[PDB]
RNA sequence: UUGACCUCAAAUCAGGUAGGAGUACCCGCUGAACUUAAGCAUAUCAAUAAGCGGAGGAAAAGAAACCAACCGGGAUUGCCUUAGUAACGGCGAGUGAAGCGGCAAAAGCUCAAAUUUGAAAUCUGGUACCUUCGGUGCCCGAGUUGUAAUUUGGAGAGGGCA
RNA sequence: UCUUUGUAAAGUGCCUUCGAAGAGUCGAGUUGUUUGGGAAUGCAGCUCUAAGUGGGUGGUAAAUUCCAUCUAAAGCUAAAU
RNA sequence: UUGACAUUGUGAAGAGACAUAGAGGGUGUAGAAUAAGUGGGAGCUUCGGCGCCAGUGAAAUACCACUACCUUUAUAGUUUCUUUACUUAUUCAAUGAAGCGGAGCUGGAAUUCAUUUUCCACGUUCUAGCAUUCAAGGUCCCAUUCGGGGCUGAUCCGGGUU
């Protein structure tokens, strides 16, 4: 049971001495392959926010560069091109659309590396900018499968009480388990080494 | 050892089961009592004999009611008795491995007995019972994991042992 | 009781305790005679559930049978016939070795009657059994109606005619569609269907 | 040094008991070949004859680790039938069952595995007596490495109530 | 017809705790044999060796998922023949 | 005749990897800087110091961790190869299972580098005689009868016949 240990709860709140927003990280454990189409390639909505700071480089076009002046972080265009290829790195993740698919071949050498752009896996080029902005400023998780076997993500914050963080670790267990390929083994919940950023590790 | 077995067999000389003549005596007494006072086996006193019999003693250990259990160091169908140290360790009952099942027979008036068990005791020797429990748990129950991990056997005959001693003395040292 | 515990010990036969005991006992029996008296069972859990009551008349014998294939006689392999029936080495003898053990102790102690038998041991060269013979003329067996059925003289030599637990096996007797060579014995159901049954008024 | 226990023994020890004959049927093992295939090697004769072991007035089987697939049936044996079918087979020669349906007969159960533990209560033998195919008493022995009562898969055990 | 053997035994309603049930066996590989039994009907040798809402069987092998019916590895029993 | 499995176990070498953590190792550009990769992340420690930021590259760190990558096994076993060292299995052989193993004693080779560090012997050779009475002697007893007992003569220890 996840109730005797902390795993999202009140029990690990004074173990870390930093009084800053320190977030919890859950690792799923199951042997997989080395190929790239296997694994759980999906990033759902995280219901309670991760409480992270992120600014969006919305390089939009005619029909979509108007809904950024109400509920967004930064308002950009496609004309500002000589900045995001050479020098500036003041961003966490961007957000684009399908209307401009010819500007994507330009911002490859600087933003594809540290996860500031999109290749094929995360829902970054989503067209709707009037409803999906109540889901990305409330920072989601990050489901990204690595080479052999580790799955490092982020659920919530340790200083947040166990009332908001009670259906967040449970909805996240139902994403890396059911949409997964039939290339995984038995007991997809075998080991869950869960440590936030500073304290000890609490496992199931 | 000889001393703890001496104290244990003093305590069991105090506690022997009823023989045939004593049974005939209590049969005459309760035959008078039921015919006259109509006491339903209650004019007789409550017994305090040793418990014995292997299914008897194993069932008493399973039901957590045995105070002390003596175990023999014997019969070659040892499948009878190798699970008694593990039962007595699992169920916390102290257990001692007394030498020879024949002394167990003489304290119970049989030829052999192969087990012995106290569940009751009169109030005379509670302290002696606790002292024997302490001594036996110093000898057996606390030392269970140590003897559990070690392999006995491998002792050679003295001729080949002396030959090995000469060879290991003259091939390694001078 | 404790026969559940002996039962579960006797099931695990290749752990270090039972292979030690099996090696001591295999030496212990390989230095005694071929058929010799066992004063007490070595498997009271198995002996008691076959019908052992430890009282007077029940005797336990212990018996070494040789272990392998029945090499056919008719000497030097010349079998004098069709080359179908020409095997000598690979013929494999419809009776069990458990039946030869019971039958040999029934030929030795012939005043007694055999109840069952059980395995105790096997090495490469031999199988070792204990046989649980009953003495029928002993007055403890003749009374107490659970055990007087061995007194009835239709049970002379249960071990020879195939009547024990293993004789009723080696004869192929059960119920079932799989047992149609023999369900009621083989030869009766042979002769019952190679009979050309006729009647008075020919149908 | 005395006294037990286990194990193995020795007696023209006390008392028992098996061997053999017959073998028509019955239970097992073992086990051919002539013969048929128009030759003959698998096959068939045949899971037979000869040999062997063991019983009884019957033996064996027998209360389902069964048949079924239905609306389910219900120990075993035997007869009428299924059936000269399904299947096997140099798919040649030949070999060859079962379930249901009808009938005769119909009969059911017993042990191991639960400490009786306010009580081995059980049993063989020897003795003395008798209403002496046995009963009672007493006495050594077997026996708790377990003898009796209680229950056996269909039920049943332990408490509680009327 | 002489004992009345017995404050003994048996039987059934309701609730609860329970509910033990047979391993060199079951089974499988291969070989010999037999069968009508055909990727194997049964027995037997040897090699491996179990399980507990388990195990057998449901006659074309195997994997996966249900269903059905049964309880083995211990023993007694007249009549129909 | 050969190979595989069983009877058939146990010690001593050599490679594959796990229970169990740790020191450390792992240098193509750029970037305070050897970032095998990832996650959290703007701050922690009394302070210092680093870190956010800046800049860089495919990868941004202070701080806590997971997978991994090359050694180190210190603790306990599993494997095929080495044949070595085993007695208890197994196999042979002999004797009316007679002296086996270890130790000591006297001599003596032996040289002492402190005192013996070692090793051998430890009742018979001119002769076709003889060898037996629990053994004479020495020593302790009995209650002195005629006799008998005990130790030694013939070293102890272990019960594995060799």
């Amino acid at each position: 049971v996840k109730e005797l240990l902390k795993y999202s709860n009140e029990t690990k709140k004074r173990n870390f001495l930093e009084t800053v927003e320190l977030q919890v990280g859950l690792k799923n454990y199951d042997p997989q392959r080395d190929k790239r189409f296997s694994g759980s390639l999906k990033l759902p909505n995280c219901p309670r926010p991760n409480m992270s700071i992120c600014i969006f480089g919305d390089a939009f076009d005619v029909d979509r560069a108007k809904s950024c002046g109400v509920d967004a972080m930064s308002v950009d265009d496609l004309k500002k091109l000589n900045k995001n290829k050479k020098l500036i790195k003041k961003l966490s993740k961007k957000y684009n659309a399908f209307i401009a698919s010819e500007v994507l071949i330009k911002q490859v050498p600087r933003l594809l590396g540290p996860q500031l752009s999109k290749a094929g896996k995360f829902p970054t080029p989503v067209s709707h900018n009037d409803d999906l902005y109540g889901k990305v400023t409330d920072v989601r998780s990050t489901i990204k499968f690595q080479l052999k076997k580790v799955l490092c993500l982020a659920v919530a914050v340790g200083n947040v009480e166990m009332e908001e963080d009670v259906l967040v670790n449970q909805i996240l267990m139902s994403v890396n388990f059911f949409v997964s390929l039939l290339k995984k083994n038995w007991q997809n919940v075998g080991s869950l080494v869960v440590k936030s950023s500073m304290g000890p590790a609490f496992r199931l | 050892d000889r001393n703890t077995a001496a104290e244990t067999f003093k305590l069991f000389n105090k506690y022997r089961p009823e023989t045939a003549a004593e049974k005939k005596e209590r049969l005459t007494k309760e035959a008078a009592a039921v015919a006259e006072g109509k006491s339903k086996q209650d004019a007789s006193p409550k017994p305090y004999a040793v418990k014995y019999g292997l299914n008897h003693v194993v069932a008493l250990i399973e039901n957590k009611k045995a105070k002390l259990v003596l175990i023999a160091n014997d019969v070659d169908p040892i499948e009878l008795v190798v699970f008694l140290p593990a039962l007595c360790k699992k169920m916390g009952v102290p257990y001692a491995i007394v030498k020879g099942k024949a002394r167990l027979g003489t304290l119970v008036n049989q030829k052999t007995s192969a087990v012995a068990a106290l569940t009751e005791v009169r109030a005379e020797d509670e302290a002696a019972l606790a002292k024997l429990v302490s001594t036996i748990d110093a000898n057996f129950a606390d030392k269970y994991d140590e003897v559990k991990k070690h392999w006995g056997g491998g002792i050679l005959g003295n001729k080949a042992q002396a030959k090995m001693d000469k060879r290991a003395k003259n091939s390694d040292s001078a | 009781g404790a026969y559940k515990y002996l039962e579960e010990l006797q099931r695990k036969k290749q752990s270090d305790v039972l292979r030690f005991l099996q090696r001591v006992r295999v030496w212990e029996y390989r230095q005694k005679n071929v058929i010799h008296r066992a004063a007490r069972p070595t498997r009271p859990d198995k002996a008691r559930r076959l019908g052992y009551k430890a009282k007077q008349g029940f005797v336990i014998y212990r018996v070494r049978v040789r272990r392998g294939n029945r090499k056919r006689p008719v000497p030097k392999g010349a079998t004098y016939g069709k080359p179908t029936n020409q095997g000598v080495n690979e013929l494999k003898y419809q009776r069990s070795l458990r039946a030869t053990a019971e039958e040999r102790v029934g030929r030795r102690a012939a005043n007694l009657r055999v109840l069952n038998s059980y395995w105790v041991n096997q090495d490469s060269t031999y199988k070792y059994f204990e046989v649980i013979l009953v003495d029928p003329q002993h007055k403890a067996i003749r009374r107490d109606a659970r055990y007087n059925w061995i007194c009835d003289p239709v049970h002379k030599h249960r071990e020879a005619r195939g009547l024990t637990a293993t004789g009723k096996k080696s004869r192929g007797i059960n119920k079932g569609h799989k047992f149609n060579n023999t369900k009621a014995g083989r030869r009766k159901t042979w002769k019952r269907q190679n009979t050309l049954s006729l009647w008075r008024y020919r149908k």
